[PDB]
């Protein structure tokens, strides 16, 4: 199955987010990050290992994709490269985002940072940085991430996705 | 002294220390914290001194902004960034406003205001080298940089203002900007007059709150001195474009026929006529004027518990207003 | 508990007016150098374009609120209202602001 | 807990819990620090489809605490839901040095 | 300038650009100049891998000096009670020392060692390492007055290192930092050394892999018979003369799908620390050891090029 | 059909809310 | 009153988002690999960004001119968030 940006119709003031890594303490750490504020929208935050999810009938309509990659780990970047190719082109006109993890911590890091500025560059997407094991640093993330669904999910008059394209993009 | 030697053992020395002492960078530490916070202190009140910023803070800044989150140092690296040397606007611009702006876009309304601080120092840097060297790339290479900069921080503050829902807050800040911007070519001698979008413009014009008001009303003064000073000099010097003429001219008349001229509907508010009367409106001509526009009904009705009020509002101190309509009428 | 009804529901109609421009743009794009000057020139246009409509759009609700700000002047002076006892902070604080900008300039 | 989260592959963790916990048991493991294994088979995946011979491998094993590392594997993601039998029959077979062949 | 050149040099430095291949190493006959009895006690040791920054003021000319002020702060450290004479007879002596044909090219400077000799000749009890190979990008963007060598590698106690490069740090105004190699450079090592032609294998290759698992830990070692390991490197090698990065990617697969047809774990979600050769072998903290004389050049060019990225 | 709830059964709902293989390894070596 | 129009006119905006949606759903998908996906993904950018620009020019700002009171009551609201904001600001 091929997942969709606009199959279904919005609900009432709602917006939800898919996480897609190999790492789950990590993903549920950013996913209680995340709700533990107070915001005006309702969110919800769907956690899943790889794409193309399982089958269900009762899951709602997806605003934004996040793909987190661990540097320290070959099977990570391999599960995202398997992984991007079951979501349609329509769906990355500002709708998705890369994430990548460890890079303060140089010695571990088996993979060298310009295969994923290249990656992020060939899909039209941002890429961001965070040490998600740092509490401190991965609360303001959690924040930065929690402005951009609520931008993509149409809750702020006058700018959507397509928008939010030209305003992250990287001169080169 | 501009020695060589002593340059090279300063920059080595500095780039290690702050290679090794950063907090997100280099194995992460997160102990030295404080530590890191008085060294950056010491090396701000040694450059603020010198009015120059060392080489190895720009490697520095442009190594580790990508991995930077956007609040562990905000102060001192945000006062780090005033100090970069002037240079071509497109060749700093992927090393770093393309990680400022996308880390501005998505963070908090006081960020976007520390963002516009520091940008407003760095422009104040610039111009104060600039001016001095006019004295000693070429001059029209080096004013297209400066106002790149500026076409771009007016970028920012518009959709940033859409963001954030016109948050008056953030409209002082944007407006304090353009203070710098207005008075370039009296204070720096340096021929260049950029005008603020009309989306700062209608959104300051309309603006409930006075003080506002008050420092449009400054701004548009000075622009005016500026302006009649600048078409002085080109006659013995005998290129401004014109179209900057004829759009202050524009936002000048909307401006007065706003105010006390009664007549609102100018070229950029061409809103339908024959809508307004199925608006509502008997009398639209004098809906805002000084007396009956929603920024000034404070001081309507508390004058009305005491005609010819024009200086009450002079003494609880409207002075921008005062100049702007004093210079205009005559 | 009335007026409660009208922020939640002009909240739903602002969102709805959003979510339906992406459906009709969608629909109607349904039916490399080179390529990259002219994307920046149509989200220049676009850019232009809705400024213009945004200044209308205040321009329209600031003259509203003021004629029927107006019609109710006589009403505000009678006054025993919160919002009076709002005006008067609201002048205590105006100067004090004024003050320290002519300071800060010298 | 935190009703809004929704947790998908949920049965596959489950299930990797269920395995996990049917192959190494439910008491105490004892304590060893040390496994060592020695191969003798034939590589099989176009690359050294035509060698005959086998390709000659030693590997080893060293931990604090042994069969409580293996144990956690699993469920980490760092190996598959049921591990090799190599691995998971030290106490039953009295084994500690293995040799293997085709 | 040199100063706008360096600066210009360090910002070019931005990872639009991919990182380009490598030529194999080629056995090249040490040099004349070279002195065997030296290079005999340099291999076979374990080393330990430091960046330094240029030196100021460094005069080949005057080394005897140098070792005996040396002497005189070593001999006053250890005793922190009381006064010493400089040209006095201590228990522990120091010596400086050139090494000859150990510069890659002829803009290097020369290396030299600095030996503490416990006389009772005598036993050496701490030795280090000073050498540059390869360094022309270095070079370029400095003055005359300095002398770069980027790399410095120590054998002995660590406290006599901290006394060591205290004095140094002193006396010539030098930065010196710990060096380390990640998983990806370490891997690329094994790939370069396991294509060079040996003609009798001494010793067995073998990788060390950390399995990270919370609370518990764990290793897990590998060990191949050095001609498999040639076999299966001749396997995937099509590229003639160079090593290209898919190449290390599909050497380093072979070994991942062979552990995981036994044992049913992911080899990838592990972190690579060590790598061992015929050649040599290395550390993920910066530790060195040489046991082929033909092949130290390219050895030491690779870890010069590195200690000048991490300054650089 | 999980009756699709009415906007408007849904709408009231958020507002009064907001108060809460094992033998094949052994057949290969 | 207004809140009559208001609720009517969340419904023909739903009826129409429904029929767009319905009308929508038979497009098949497309998905990209790693060769030619910069190339595509501009393409579509393309035309998306020239399918926008037109709706944007055909919105005109819409009356539905409410009751007095409602201002008088935002009015109010926007002096009290005054009130903060400039004692910030100060």
């Amino acid at each position: 199955s091929v997942l969709r940006p606009l199959d279904k119709l919005p609900g009432l003031n709602t917006a939800t987010i898919l996480l897609v890594g190999t790492e789950d303490a990590l993903l549920q750490q950013l996913a209680d990050s995340m709700l533990k504020e107070d915001c005006a929208s309702e969110l919800k935050v769907h956690l899943a290992k790889s794409l193309p999810l399982p089958s269900s009938v009762n899951r709602p309509r997806i605003d934004l994709i996040v793909f987190v990659v661990n540097l320290h780990s070959k099977y990570s970047l391999q599960n995202t490269e398997e992984s991007l190719r079951h979501v349609d082109a329509s769906f990355f006109l500002g709708k998705v985002c890369f994430l990548a993890t460890g890079a303060g911590r140089e010695s571990h890091c088996s993979i060298h940072r310009h295969t994923v500025v290249k990656l992020a560059h060939t899909y039209q997407s941002p890429l961001l940085y965070c040490d998600l094991e740092v509490e401190g640093f991965r609360a303001t993330m959690a924040q930065r991430l929690v402005r951009v669904l609520q931008i993509c999910a149409g809750h702020v008059p006058g700018v959507s996705a397509l928008n939010l394209l030209s305003l992250l993009r990287s001169s080169e | 002294v501009r020695d060589e030697p002593v340059l090279l053992r300063f920059y080595y020395w500095l780039s290690q220390t702050l290679q090794e002492e950063c907090i997100w960078y280099k194995v992460n530490n997160y102990e030295h914290g404080k530590e890191f916070t008085n060294f950056l202190d010491t090396i701000i009140r040694a450059e603020c001194f010198l009015q120059e910023g060392f080489y190895s803070c720009e490697a520095f800044l442009y190594k580790s902004l990508p991995l930077w989150d956007g609040l562990c140092c905000r102060s001192q690296f945000l006062q780090l960034v005033s100090w970069i040397p002037f240079s071509s606007f497109s060749e700093v611009k992927p090393l770093l406003f393309d990680h400022l702006a996308q880390l501005f876009f998505t963070s908090t309304i006081y960020f976007k205001c520390s963002v516009l601080q520091s940008l407003k120092e760095l422009l104040q840097n610039w111009l104060l080298w600039l001016s001095m060297d006019i004295h000693m790339t070429t001059l029209g290479g080096s004013m297209n940089s400066v106002s790149k900069l500026i076409h771009y921080v007016g970028w920012l503050s518009t959709t940033a203002m859409r963001l954030e829902s016109n948050n008056t807050f953030l409209l002082h800040f944007i407006l304090d900007f353009y203070e710098k911007v207005c008075d370039i070519y009296i204070n720096y001698n340096l021929p260049l007059v950029v005008l603020f979008p009309p989306g700062i413009f209608y959104s300051a014009l309309l603006s409930l709150d006075t003080s506002i008001l008050n420092q449009l009303c400054f701004i548009m003064h000075r622009y005016r001195k500026n302006l009649t000073a600048a078409k002085k000099n080109e006659l013995v010097q005998k290129n401004f474009s014109s179209k900057t003429y004829q759009e202050f001219n524009h936002y000048l008349t909307s401006m007065v026929g706003c105010l006390w001229t009664s007549k609102p509907f100018g070229k950029g508010i061409y809103i339908d006529p024959e809508i307004l009367e199925k608006t509502g409106v008997a009398e639209y001509k004098n809906s805002l004027n000084v007396v009956h526009h929603p920024s000034f009904l404070s001081y309507a009705v508390s004058f009305l518990l005491q005609s010819w009020y024009l200086d009450y509002l002079f003494s609880q101190g409207l002075q921008g207003l005062k100049l702007f309509i004093r210079s205009s009428v005559h | 508990c009335s007026e409660d009804r009208m922020t939640l529901l002009l909240r739903l109609r602002a969102q709805t007016k959003q979510q339906l421009l992406e459906y009709k743009s969608m629909v109607d794009a349904s039916e490399e150098k080179q390529i990259e000057a002219k994307i920046e020139d149509l989200e220049n246009e676009i850019e232009e374009v809705k400024v213009a409509f945004e200044i209308k759009k205040l321009a329209l609700d600031r003259m509203r609120l003021s004629t029927a700000l107006k019609k109710n002047l006589e009403k505000i002076s009678r006054q025993s209202s919160v919002l009076m006892d709002n005006m008067k902070h609201l002048l205590e604080l105006n100067k004090l602001i004024m003050k320290s900008q002519q300071e800060s300039w010298d | 807990m935190d009703s809004r989260i929704i947790h998908e592959n949920i049965v596959e963790k489950e299930r990797v819990q269920r395995i996990t916990q049917e192959t190494f048991g439910d008491y105490p493991q004892p304590q060893l620090e040390f496994a060592q294994y020695k191969l003798e088979t034939k590589f099989k995946s176009s690359i050294l489809a035509e060698r005959e011979e086998p390709l000659r491998c030693l590997i080893k094993f060293s931990s604090p605490h042994l069969l409580e590392a293996l144990k956690s594997l699993a469920p980490a993601g760092i190996a598959d839901a049921p591990l090799s039998p190599l691995l998971t029959c030290i106490p039953n077979k009295r084994m500690n040095y293995f040799k293997i062949r085709d | 300038p040199l100063q706008k050149r360096l600066e210009s040099v360090r910002k070019q430095s931005s990872f639009i650009l991919t990182p380009p291949r490598r030529k194999i190493p080629q056995c090249s006959q040490l040099q004349e100049d070279v002195d065997p009895q030296k290079v005999a006690f340099l291999l076979h040791k374990q080393w330990t891998l430091y960046s330094l920054t240029p030196l100021y003021k460094f005069s080949y000319s005057n080394l005897k000096e140098y070792s005996r002020l040396l002497n005189a702060f070593i001999v006053a450290e250890k005793q922190k009670g009381l006064a010493v004479e400089v040209g006095e007879d201590f228990n522990i002596k120091v010596i400086f020392s050139t090494l000859l044909g150990m510069k890659g090219t002829q803009r290097d400077p020369e290396a030299f060692l600095v030996q503490i000799v416990s006389k009772s000749e005598g036993k050496v009890l701490w030795t280090g390492w000073f050498c540059c190979v390869f360094g022309d990008s270095l070079l370029e963007t400095v003055s005359e007055d300095f002398t770069c060598l980027p790399l410095f590698l120590a054998n002995g106690a660590e406290s006599n290192t901290a006394i060591i490069g205290t004095w140094f740090q002193k006396t010539f105004d030098c930065y010196f930092s710990p060096l380390a190699i990640n998983a990806f450079n370490l891997s690329w090592m094994a790939a370069m050394w396991t294509a060079c032609k040996m003609d009798h294998y001494v010793a067995t290759t073998e990788f060390l892999w950390s399995v990270p698992c919370s609370p518990q830990s764990l290793d897990i070692s590998f060990a191949i018979h050095p001609e498999d390991a040639k076999a299966l490197w001749d396997s995937v090698h099509k590229t003639p003369g160079e090593v290209t990065q898919e190449e290390v990617d599909l050497f380093m697969d072979c070994l991942y799908s062979h552990f995981h047809r036994h044992f049913k774990i992911h080899l990838s979600a592990t972190r690579l620390v060590r790598v061992s050769t015929s050649v040599a072998s290395a550390h993920t903290d910066g530790k060195i050891k040489i046991l082929c004389h033909k092949y130290l050049i390219g050895v030491l060019a690779y870890l010069t090029e590195l200690a000048i990225f991490q300054i650089e | 059909r999980q009756a699709k709830k009415s906007f408007s059964t849904l709408f009231l709902e958020t507002v009064k809310r907001k108060s809460e293989d094992t033998k094949l390894i052994e057949d290969e070596f | 009153n207004t809140e009559e129009e208001l609720i009517r006119e969340c419904e023909e905006m739903w009826k129409d988002m429904e029929e767009c949606q319905n009308k929508l759903s038979l497009i098949g998908t497309e998905t990209l690999t790693d060769s030619n996906a910069q190339l595509s993904l501009l393409i579509m950018q393309v035309k998306c960004l020239t399918a926008e620009l037109s709706q944007w020019q055909k919105k005109t700002p819409e009356t539905i001119p409410l009751t007095e009171d409602v201002l008088i009551t935002l009015g109010k609201e926007e002096f009290q968030k005054l009130r903060q904001d400039l004692e910030m600001v100060l």
